[PDB]
């Protein structure tokens, strides 16, 4: 009873292929050495109220997980959207190959240089 | 996207939202406040006996 | 405050294309000198 | 210097844009000329106050 | 009669007051709103006057005046409307003093014939056989148009096209009907192909061979909706689902869905004629060709390349590719503007400067000829010279300078110098026009003077209007 969207990140982790049907159009085969990946260690860690399954050192995943252990559902649901909002701030900066200090620092510095440049040209 | 003003001057600023998300994906309303204040300062130049041809060629070098 | 200490950073392509698109939009409206309706 | 170009019939924007460019280079005594339609050093031309 | 004379002038003055701001490359843009509520943003003066929807007959004659310049020259549409309206402005001051319009009409013809010989001696003659002078003059006017980065490549495509149809320095009149430009989606303008025969953008679907050597083409007009009499002459290419099966058994290429405007183009390439019926369809109405196939190019698509006409006829065709559909429709007009500018030199092998340059010497020398004349030729010809200064006065307005002080400084430059001085709209100032590479042919100015004078003579000859049912 594993979710479908969770399995798309698992098959992308170990580099395995998702098999929709086991029947190979005339019989039944398991497609050996095709739908299998590689890993190192899978431990069933004792986490309170949900015993989770962690995977370590897959083929090409680069992803992780943050276990937001708390007290109730009020503080855990608000902290999950806080982690998602803080993820996209650091993500959108460290993509594009160079950055600039913004938030009013760009236009305030341009208001002084372009005025001194305006007095250097003339000609209407 | 939901603002519908039936005016051709306001219809010009509708298409720059489509050129902003397809280029980078962010920035959209910072283009609008800059370009409208660009038009308001240039409108004061028209009353000060300046032709807009010097305003257009001066804006591309700025 | 200093943006280097606070870590407030913006990409360059959102700052370059904003000044590029806003002046080309201000050019097109400033080139309008006559109105024709049908 | 703007109303001095308006009352003399000169181009008020063509002189004042070249007058501020002359002051930006280091000209401290450059102003408008009532005879010629260009800028000139008023200290050298004996236009004093 | 004065209520109808001033009504024709003030209606024509309102037309010239709108189109004058779109003069030059730095002209002001316009906002056109049709009756259905849409908006269109464009600055072409021939496009604005088509969507003006005027109702006065004096304003409707300026619409026919705008189309009269594009058929003989193909360049300078908005330059004719400004001098036509400003001439009636100077005629309004003459009509207040008590002059009959039939004296101003004959005096404007003497100002026209004197205006031709002034522009003749001040022009620079060029050689038609030299393709280098034809290349730089064509890429000069194309730099101010929409397609400006491909002007150095599209200009030799128009030079080599006219040299295959028109013999150099022998023919005067060039018809622009027998030339065709095709366009397809995908590809680039950098790759070009000059086909001496014909090209169609249709397909050979569903004939599954698409390659025929030793081909004779017969244009069929009777719609097949019979095949043995086609095979009686041995025809292999036909030009127009149950009819598809029998034609494939007879091994004949089937190409259909052809516009009637393209039918006349096939009549001059190979020498074939459209048939009327099957019993009339014989071997006397067909042609001969050595190649007829569909080449699947990477950018040009599936085009029909037919070469080897071996018949009398002067046709050549240019294959143009390009990425966007809005680019290739402007690229077709880019070569068409290059096709028309070579047509201006084959009738008048001369060049003049641009940017308000020849209008200064046209206004100064006609004033000196008006000082020696008498009668009404001392006032109306002097008013003809005063209305020739509206072109540099409007070009100084669109350049961002003073409209009075630029033309006044140009009049002193032409009094001691020549036609080199003028207004440069790229740098925004008075400079040598021949050094900044801005040239125009002779017929863009000498026919704009002729058509605007004939319109004013047609306007001043109208005394009263009458309704008819
Ligand atoms: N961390 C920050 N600190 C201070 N100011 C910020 C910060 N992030 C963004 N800003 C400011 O907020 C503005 C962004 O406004 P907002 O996000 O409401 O619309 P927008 O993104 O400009 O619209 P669009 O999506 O078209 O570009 C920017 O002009 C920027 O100066
Ligand atoms: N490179 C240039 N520099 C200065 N003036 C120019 C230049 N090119 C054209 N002009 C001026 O612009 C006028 C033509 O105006 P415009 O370009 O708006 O119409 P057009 O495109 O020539 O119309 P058409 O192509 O139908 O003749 C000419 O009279 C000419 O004097």
């Amino acid at each position: 009873r594993v979710l479908k969207r969770d399995l798309k990140r698992i098959a992308k982790a170990s580099g395995a292929t998702i098999l929709s049907t086991l029947a190979n159009l005339e019989g039944e085969e398991t497609f050996e050495a095709a739908m299998l990946g590689q890993a190192e260690e899978v431990v069933q860690e004792r986490i309170c109220d949900d015993e989770l399954i962690l995977i370590k050192n897959t083929k090409a995943r680069t992803s992780a997980s943050i276990i937001l252990r708390g007290a109730n559902d009020f503080m855990c649901d608000e902290m999950e959207r806080s982690l998602h909002d803080a993820l996209c701030v650091v993500k959108r900066v460290l993509e594009s190959k160079s950055v600039v200090p913004g938030g009013g620092a760009v236009e305030a510095a341009l208001s002084i240089y372009l005025e001194n440049y305006a007095t250097s040209m003339g000609s209407r | 996207k939901l603002l519908e003003v039936e005016h051709p001057a306001a219809k010009v600023l509708c298409e720059l939202a489509d050129l902003q998300d397809k280029e980078v994906g962010d920035g959209t309303t910072s283009v609008v406040i800059i370009a409208a204040e660009l038009l308001k300062n240039a409108d004061e130049l028209v009353k000060q006996k300046i032709h807009p041809t010097s305003v257009i060629s001066g804006y591309r070098l700025a | 405050r200093d943006n280097k200490q606070a870590g407030v950073f913006e990409p360059t392509i959102v700052k370059v294309k904003s000044l590029k698109f806003a002046t080309e939009a201000a050019i097109t409206i400033l080139r309008i000198d006559d109105l024709i309706k049908l | 210097p703007r109303q001095l170009c308006d009352n003399a019939g000169f181009d008020a924007t063509n002189i004042l844009n070249k007058l501020r460019a002359r002051h930006a280079q280091g000209g401290t005594w450059y102003g408008v000329d009532i005879n010629n339609e260009d800028i000139a050093d008023n200290f050298e031309a004996f236009v004093w106050e | 009669p004065a209520q109808i004379r001033f009504s024709n002038i003030s209606a024509a003055k309102a037309v010239a007051d709108a189109i004058r701001t779109s003069l030059g490359p730095k002209g002001m843009d316009k906002m056109i709103q049709d009756g259905k509520g849409d908006v269109t943003i464009t600055n072409d003066g021939a496009t604005i006057l088509k969507q003006m929807q005027v109702l006065h007959p004096a304003a409707r004659m300026l619409v026919e005046l705008s189309k009269a310049q594009d058929i003989e020259a193909g360049d300078g549409t908005t330059s004719v409307v400004i001098i036509a309206g400003s001439l009636l402005d100077s005629c309004t001051k003459l009509l207040q003093k008590g002059i009959h319009p039939t004296i101003i009409s004959e005096s404007f013809q003497k100002a026209l014939e004197k205006g031709i010989e002034i522009l003749t001696d001040m022009s620079r003659p060029v050689e038609l056989s030299d393709r280098e002078t034809l290349l730089n003059s064509a890429t000069t006017s194309l730099n101010s148009k929409v397609v400006s980065q491909y002007s150095s490549l599209l200009s030799p495509m128009s030079v080599n096209a006219v040299m295959k149809v028109i013999d150099p320095a022998t023919a005067t009149s060039v018809d622009l009907r027998d030339i065709k430009i095709v366009k397809k989606l995908g590809g680039t303008i950098d790759d070009c192909e000059l086909v001496e025969g014909l090209v169609l953008t249709q397909k050979v679907s569903n004939s599954g061979i698409t390659r025929v050597e030793k081909a004779k083409i017969g244009l069929i007009q009777f719609c097949l909706s019979l095949v043995k009499q086609i095979k009686k002459t041995g025809c292999n290419v036909l030009l127009i689902d149950l009819a598809l099966h029998f034609l494939n058994k007879m091994k004949i290429m089937v190409i259909k869905d052809i516009e009637r405007e393209d039918i006349e183009f096939i009549c001059k390439t190979i020498g074939t004629k459209p048939v009327a019926h099957i019993d009339q369809f014989t071997a006397d109405m067909l042609g001969s060709a050595e190649l007829a196939e569909e080449v699947n190019l990477n950018g040009s698509g599936k085009l029909l390349k037919i070469t080897g006409c071996a018949s009398p006829g002067k046709t050549v065709t240019i294959v143009v590719r390009g990425s966007n559909k809005l680019v290739i429709e402007e690229a077709e007009r880019s070569i068409h503007d290059a096709l028309c500018v070579i047509r201006c030199l084959v009738k008048k092998r001369a060049l003049i400067a641009g940017g308000g340059a020849p209008e200064i010497e046209l206004a100064l020398r006609l004033t000196e000829y008006s000082r020696t004349l008498s009668g009404m030729e001392s006032y109306c010809v002097r008013a003809f010279a005063d209305a020739m200064e509206v072109i540099p006065s409007t070009l100084a307005e669109n350049a961002g300078l003073n409209p009075i002080s630029t033309v006044t400084e140009l009049r002193n430059r032409h009094a001691q110098g020549e036609k080199t001085a003028g207004i440069n709209v790229r740098k925004g100032g008075i400079s040598n026009i021949l050094e900044e590479l801005v040239v125009q042919p002779l017929l863009v100015s000498v026919s704009a003077l002729t058509l605007a004078t004939e319109t004013v003579r047609s306007i001043l000859k109208i005394d009263d209007v009458v309704n008819t049912r």
